[PDB]
RNA sequence: GAAGACAUUGUCAGGUGG
RNA sequence: UUCAAAUGAGAACUUUGAAGACUGAAGUGGGGAAAGGUUCCACGUCAACAGCAGUUGGACGUGGGUUAGUCGAUCCUAAGAGAUGGGGAAGCUCCGUUUCAAAGGCCUGACAGGCCACCAUCGAAAGGGAAUCCGGUUAAGAUUCCGGAACCUGGAUAUGGAUUCUUCACGGUAACGUAACUGAAUGUGGAGACGUCGGCGCGAGCCCUGGGAGGAGUUAUCUUUUCUUCUUAACAGCUUAUCACCCCGGAAUUGGUUUAUCCGGAGAUGGGGUCUUAUGGCUGGAAGAGGCCAGCACCUUUGCUGGCUCCGGUGCGCUUGUGACGGCCCGUGAAAAUCCACAGGAAGGAAUAGUUUUCAUGCCAGGUCGUACUGAUAACCGCAGCAGGUCUCCAAGGUGAACAGCCUCUAGUUGAUAGAAUAAUGUAGAUAAGGGAAGUCGGCAAAAUAGAUCCGUAACUUCGGGAUAAGGAUUGGCUCUAAGGGUCGGACGAUCAACUUAGAACUGGUACGGACAAGGGGAAUCUGACUGUCUAAUUAAAACAUAGCAUUGCGAUGGUCAGAAAGUGAUGUUGACGCAAUGUGAUUUAUGGAUUAACGAGAUUCCCACUGUCCCUAUCUA
RNA sequence: AUGGUGAACUAUGCCUGAAUAGGGUGAAGCCAGAGGAAACUCUGGUGGAGGCUCGUAGCGGUUCUGACGUGCAAAUCGAUC
């Protein structure tokens, strides 16, 4: 599109910062179960219905 | 920009306290069937718009670089 | 109705009309989008405030630009004009006429038609007239009608030999068009 | 933003999205004590705004850069 | 051959979106946009164009002096210079009959 | 260029390398168009050098129009015999 | 040159729409194009257009008529009647 | 201006009646 | 698709380099809209994904990146939806959009007088609309940044200039002009503001190309040769044109003029002149920049210096823009915001000094958001990286009618799992003697002529067509002839240049629209009048609409039609040449009768040639 | 039956924008000539209209009952019209 509305801009900056797998650090925290990320994202495979 | 025929109307617009800098270019050009002379070409910074003047004759020249004020910042080329 | 300039409507029943006359003035004469009948750009001077008031009447033949028109109830018995229709003999053929006064025009609007009066009640004031479909029909006088016949008479006479031409038509007033 | 800085006397901010040409004009000229000449803004697509800013002819980039500390 | 792109982010061929191509020093070509065109400015009696005015832009009048959109008699930005002298001349005759008018109803009102 | 040039010789222009009508090949229109419009102002710059009235010049204008008239040397014959019946009728 | 026998004007549309009604349209059409007679100039200059209207090019005046003619039988008879009605009713 | 104790509006009862 | 090198452990596949091919400019190119949203660029990396493999990638991790007074949105209003008033509705909420409203603001001028008239607001990133160009620059963006150069709007305010003691300039017959040359309320007018098609002119860009100067390449042999470069914006100043307009004067022996035939005593032709300034030209802009070359330096930060950067021509050429005309319609092909002017003249102002900030100079400021990327036989939608679909601009050369098809340059891919083998049969594509539709329900399919010119083309008809009718001949190359023109001089001549046609020879496979591309035709019968529309996803007609014909109803408290009810609502901004429902469908002469030219992916019979449909099957190619 | 949601595919009316070679035939009106006492009429050109016509892109899906149908495709492919 690109002369997309400011909101647009705005949940895919969302989305953009939410695409990052674990930090690796988690990983050896005590009585951790969250081993990988599973609310992860592409663009090719899901759509985010805007 | 613009051109200029009179320099008696000339010389107050490097005299009018807007301009700071104005130049002096040179052209290698040849009249009718002539003979290459060299052709002046000067400039001054108007804000508003550049008012240049060009000119041919080269003792014209050595006397309007004389008749101009020393404060005056000029470059050549 | 885009394109659909003004109604085909009257001045109103104002002093003038009803005491005396005025002079309006025709500056151009246009056709309508999607009417049979073309209309008529016509000026006036309202005369409460300094300015020109503009009208818009329907064109009844024989009416040319440049053209004056002396109009109320003592205006000449002249083409173009209009009057209350108990100053008139019978016999005087009009057009646009006013069903109730002052309601700019119901009958005898459409394009080369009509009306024919042929009486009056000059006491307990009326006037009998004839439709263009021929019913008799006794109105008040005080309503109003312009005179002549509407200009475009002939309109129907002309086939149309093609289905383009009345699609044409068809898209301009309603969405009537193809039947079944 | 170390090209622009030695090309232009320019300098780069990372700045809070509800302001504008304007207050940026202002903070920086009001604490790091320079004028400017103007200033261009955009919207990273993080959220984010920077905003490039033009230093006049009569200060310099570098000096400045190590006054406020980075380089 | 070299082929041109549309600068601005209309593709379509609009009536606005106009396309001159001018040929440029650096060696290579662009478009260029144009922009619409001036009407002549019309006569309110006449219908007909009228002279001696510049066929600007509306708000582009704005900036030019008042001698271009303007000619120097009365009715100047406006009229022909022929509907003008018909008008004047109506108004003189009309006037003249006035005083017509004023002869004869001051002799039948002398008679009465 | 030496296909070309061959063309500007007048080969290659035989029935069998033509592919398209007259029209599409040269157009009437045209043709009739620049013949025309020579027509005219040769007729003009003979009438500004008065070797024909104005009487003449406006009768050839329809006659002109019109056939009888094939080409440039064809009137120019037309004009040699119009100035001899010209000077036949008001000699006679 | 008189190119057809009966055909005439309306031989554009060809073979179509039957000749009872060809007739009628030709009728119509050498009507509505022709140039007709100012009133004001005297002259052939007077075309129609957007039917309904007529309009002379010399003197730039227009004037409404028939949809294909400038005046009608109609306009010819209540033309007769008012110059005669103007008189007998103002007099 | 038209119209005026009728119209009408609120509620009831006949003929007809996919 | 092929060969070598690098990488790495490993290459049918990555990268580079040498060849071969292709899309062949209505593209496998470059940009955009909607949509997508970090896919864009680098580095690192392969356990997954890329239906093979993978050292590669739109995949994975880490990061980088989208710069605006001028492009756009915002502003305008469009068909249209939608508040408040008010009224209904048990009620959620509804009808309505200026109307059963105390709707809002000023203008002096001593709290009193006076004027004005609307009605909200929302809705176009393709309509209207204030204004910008070039060059350079990055791993990635630029009318955004940098360097240079202009413009618009809104402000303040000094100067210059002009006008003035005749206060609101002068000139010109007039067209109108110049550097400006006051002016409110109110009024009027103009732009914005407007169709489709045709032909004609003009110019822009591109194409053909002459000469000159530079660089490359072929040169066994020929070619004063073949290819590429030689460019110049915004904006400002000066200048220039048709239509039209002004002065002179008065036309018949009627004249002027377009391609196309219209104009004139309502004043032509002609002489002279005014304006519009799209476009065109000169200069600045601007050579300093860009480009094409050479010579120098040097791991070099990477640089330095020289030159040249010129002058012409033609065209029905291609595309596009504009102009003056014409046709075209029962179709006449929008309104508003905004800007300007004009009439109008409240009033203000100089002489010792003012007035003019619509002339010139000069000063500050121009905010929010979008801006990357792809736009598709991998970046979107189709459950997917699917032989599908999605609006639009640029559009070269030969060929030829061409934007058909074939080939090529600019640019870009070389992707589609590969290798070795040729058994049948398949699928697509072809050829076959002799006969020539016998085969078969059925000339289903295949095949035949097809292009351009000369002659010629019947009956029948609604006279308009049928008609590319039928049918016969001709079609190559090489060298000639004739005709078809402009510009310059007073019967003709000098110079300048184009492909159009015709005509006569000579020649060879006696084949020549040689490829590619490209109608088979005709004799009878019936139906619907026709162009047209559809049962996508079993039916594309003898079904549907169509213009016509005739009938019937309605005169506004009306006809048709609708709502929960209303102070409701469409037709209706209408009015009997109208609004609406009817049977029926062109023509001759109303479950409708006899007839009918053209036309139909309509249905049937037959004639020509044509041919593997068949006797009778055989071979070849991917 | 009650209460809600849907016109991005598709049907229909609007509004505003945009797109569509190269050809064949040769309508009015006009020009010239000829005939005719006239009215009018014949020829040669002009002009470039026509829900005419061929043909591309574009739209559509007639047919082959063809490729393909455990398809690239939950309707494609090519050829045909
Ligand atoms: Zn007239």
């Amino acid at each position: 599109a690109a002369q997309k509305s400011f909101r647009i801009k705005q949940k895919m900056a969302k989305a953009k910062k939410q695409n990052r797998p674990l930090p690796q650090w988690i990983r050896l925290r005590t009585n951790n179960t969250i081993r990988y990320n599973a609310k992860r994202r592409n663009w090719r495979r899901t759509k985010m219905n805007i | 920009a613009r051109e200029i025929t009179d320099i008696k109307q000339f010389l107050e617009l490097t005299r009018r306290a807007d301009v700071k800098t104005a130049t002096v270019k040179i052209n290698k050009k040849l009249n009718k069937a002539g003979k290459p002379f060299r052709q002046t070409k000067f400039k001054v910074r108007g804000s508003s718009s550049l008012y240049t003047l060009v000119i041919n004759d080269a003792g014209k020249a050595k006397k309007l670089i004389q008749s101009l004020p020393p404060t005056l910042k000029v470059n050549r080329l | 109705t885009r394109l659909r300039q003004g109604a085909a409507k009257l001045r109103t029943l104002d002093y003038a009309e009803r005491h005396g006359y005025i002079r309006g003035i025709v500056k151009q004469i246009v056709h309508d989008s999607g009417r049979g009948a073309p209309l008529a750009k016509v000026v006036f001077r309202d005369p409460y405030k300094y300015r020109l008031r503009e009208e818009i009447f329907i064109a009844n033949e024989g009416v040319h630009t440049g053209q004056f028109i002396y109009a109320g109830k003592k205006a000449s018995l002249n083409v173009g004009n209009v009057l209350p229709l108990g100053s008139v003999p019978e016999g005087t053929i009009v057009s646009n006429v006013e069903e109730k006064p002052g309601d700019r025009g119901a009958l005898a609007r459409a394009s080369g038609n009509y009306v024919i009066i042929i009486g009056h009640n000059p006491d307990e004031n009326k006037t009998r007239v004839r439709l263009p479909s021929g019913a008799k029909k006794v109105i008040s006088s005080d309503a109003r009608g312009v005179i002549g016949v509407i200009a475009g008479g002939g309109r129907v006479d002309k086939p149309l030999l093609k289905a383009g031409r009345a699609f044409h038509k068809y898209r301009l007033k309603r969405n009537s068009w193809p039947k079944t | 933003a170390m090209k622009k800085v030695e090309d232009g006397n320019i300098l780069v901010f990372q700045v809070s999205m509800k302001a504008n040409k304007y207050q940026i004009k202002k903070a920086v000229k009001e604490l790091y004590e320079v004028d400017v000449l103007k200033v261009n803004t955009l919207v990273r697509p993080n959220g984010t705004k920077k905003a490039y800013v033009r230093l006049t002819a009569d200060y310099d980039a570098l000096d400045i850069a190590n006054r406020i500390g980075y380089i | 051959a070299q082929r041109v792109t549309f600068r601005r982010r209309n593709p379509y061929n609009t009536r606005s979106n106009k396309i001159k191509v001018v040929k440029t020093p650096g060696g290579i070509l662009r478009a260029q946009h144009v922009k619409k065109l001036a009407t002549r400015p019309k006569c309110g009696d006449c219908g007909s164009a009228l002279q001696g005015i510049s066929t600007l832009r509306p708000r582009q009048y704005a900036t030019v002096s008042k001698t271009h959109k303007t000619v120097s008699r009365a009715y100047g930005g406006s009229r022909c210079a022929n509907c003008v002298k018909e008008r004047i001349i109506r108004a003189f005759l009309i006037e003249e009959q006035k005083i017509v008018k004023k002869v004869v109803k001051e002799q039948t009102e002398a008679a009465k | 260029r030496a296909h070309a040039q061959s063309k500007r010789e007048g080969r290659h222009s035989g029935y069998g390398k033509r592919k398209g009508t007259r029209e599409a090949r040269l157009p009437s229109q045209v043709v009739w168009i620049r013949r025309l419009r020579v027509l005219r102002r040769l007729l003009a710059k003979y009438r500004d050098a008065g070797k024909i009235d104005k009487h003449l010049y406006h009768v050839l204008y329809k006659e002109s129009k019109g056939n009888a008239f094939k080409h440039k040397r064809a009137l120019v014959e037309h004009i040699i015999q119009a100035k001899a019946d010209a000077q036949r009728e008001k000699a006679l | 040159a008189k190119r057809t026998k009966k055909v005439g004007i309306t031989g554009k549309y060809g073979v179509r729409y039957g000749s009872s009604l060809r007739r009628q349209v030709k009728k119509l059409e050498i009507q509505q194009h022709a140039r007709y007679d100012c009133s004001f100039c005297g002259k052939k200059t007077v075309k129609r257009g957007a039917a309904g209207i007529w309009t002379c090019s010399c003197c730039k005046k227009t004037v409404a008529g028939g949809a294909y003619t400038v005046s009608t039988a109609a306009a010819a008879t209540v033309r007769s009647t008012i110059r005669r009605l103007r008189e007998m009713v103002e007099a």
